[PDB]
């Protein structure tokens, strides 16, 4: 099938407008009929396909970009997603990652512990989360909004994300947060992207591109997640990893992006159109210097 | 892992691992192999993946015995030369950690000193 050759699928806009009832997901494809290029870890394929999608957005990509990656550790003690991000991001990008448990990473800095205690107080240009807690989910008969590390993610969007910055947050059918969905209404563009490699999973990446700090649309988070599940329920994908054989354009190009420490009183009409194009990040401009960055 | 823990207990993690390989040990696993276009120049340790069709490219930290064993590197004042970069090895290889520990990077052309470097 031709659709197996794209990096994945993003939520059609019409689904974003529905009022779907909450229901269990049921995928037609649990037999996982996809092969991975020889020797290739699943999360390498997964993160690579995510970055392939992000290559098509108006991501703000300056010099000395600040990238925070939460939930970057694995049970084997390495960081496959952080390796992909390091490959993807322009040289000199400040990549900092985090996990509850010790692991070994190609980021310039790693912090072990609850993301809540992350000791860096700077504003970020891009936040990626793969945080996920299996079957410690809210018990009950109802799939309800979760408040774990999501509380921290929402706080980082509200206070620690530059205007013009973006996020990509892993969610699943049970691992989701209603406020996070509402905050996607504060970006120039938002969707949920599902990688072709992991098409057999309810996993999606909830993505906001170009933060505006003002509600551009009003989203009921509880309804929106149900809409996302309704979309997974009414589509059938083989899955696939063929896009992984097209790597010539993988690296994220510097976008023509400026960083300006603008005041809240200088955010006029032009600024906003610049933010929506990935041309402007609003935050303090100083190069954040980490001990482990080869400078 | 048992070998990584033996390495971290020992004064010379490199010797301990290489001796262990020579004695029938099974190689360190879960090295992070990247996807790339294999149109690279083929240098050993690079800012981004740089493999030719003759090479695999790995996340540097995952192929560093010192990183993997959680012990200090040989130069306590410096930074790991592998962490945060990408390591190219022959495409077959099953023991990338061994390969990294037993080859040297020419310091002017950047290729491995295993028949790829042409200097002097
Ligand atoms: N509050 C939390 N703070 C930091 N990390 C968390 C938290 N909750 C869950 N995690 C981590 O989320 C991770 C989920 C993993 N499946 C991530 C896989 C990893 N991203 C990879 O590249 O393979 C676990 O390593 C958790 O330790
Ligand atoms: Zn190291
Ligand atoms: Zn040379």
């Amino acid at each position: 099938a031709a659709s197996d050759w794209k990096p994945g699928y993003s939520m059609p806009v019409l689904y974003k407008y529905l009022n779907s009832p909450m229901e269990r997901v049921s995928l037609w494809n649990y037999g996982k009929p996809v092969t991975l290029p020889t020797g290739c870890m699943m999360n390498v394929a997964k993160y690579t396909q995510l970055c392939q999608y992000l290559n098509t957005t108006t991501l703000a990509v300056p010099v000395n970009m600040r990238v925070l990656h939460l939930g970057a550790g694995s049970e084997k003690g390495v960081a496959p997603g952080s390796a992909v991000l390091r490959q993807w991001l322009p040289a000199g990008t400040i990549l900092v990652d985090n996990d509850l448990y010790p692991f070994v990473s190609d980021s310039v800095a790693t912090y072990f512990g609850d993301c809540i205690t992350l000791p860096f107080d700077c504003q970020w240009d891009l936040i990626i989360s793969d945080m996920y807690d299996p079957i410690t989910k809210n018990i009950g008969e109802y799939n309800v909004s979760k408040d774990g590390f999501f509380t921290y993610i929402c706080h980082m969007i509200r206070d620690k994300l530059a205007l013009g910055g973006s996020v990509a947050i892993k969610i699943t059918e049970f691992s989701w947060n209603a406020e996070l969905y509402k905050l996607m209404g504060y970006f120039a563009f938002w969707t949920v992207f599902c990688t072709n490699a992991n098409a057999s999973s309810s996993e999606g990446f909830l993505i906001g591109i170009n933060y505006l700090c003002k509600p551009k649309v009003e989203i009921d988070g509880n309804v929106m997640h149900a809409n996302y599940l309704f979309w997974r329920n009414s589509t059938v994908w083989n899955g696939g990893a063929y896009s992984l054989f097209d790597m010539a354009k993988f690296p994220l190009k510097l976008a023509g992006t400026a960083v300006i420490n603008l005041r809240a009183d200088q955010i006029n009409d032009m600024v906003y159109s610049l933010l929506e194009k990935g041309k402007l990040l609003i935050r303090d401009t100083n190069k954040e210097v980490f001990v482990g960055d080869s400078l | 892992s048992s070998i990584l823990s033996l390495c971290a207990f020992s004064v010379d993690p490199k010797k301990t691992y290489l001796d262990f390989i020579q004695q029938g040990g099974t190689p360190i696993a879960n090295c992070v192999k990247m996807l790339c276009d294999h149109a690279g120049t083929g240098m050993a340790i690079t800012v981004k993946p740089d493999a030719t069709t003759s090479q695999d490219s790995y996340g540097g930290a995952s192929v560093c015995i010192y990183c993997r064993a959680r012990v200090e590197h040989p130069d306590v004042d410096g930074l790991c030369k592998l962490r945060g970069k990408f390591v190219q090895v022959p495409v077959g290889i099953k023991d990338p950690v061994s390969y990294v520990l037993t080859h040297d990077v020419c310091r002017v052309c950047g290729f491995w000193r295993d028949g790829s470097c042409s200097c002097v």
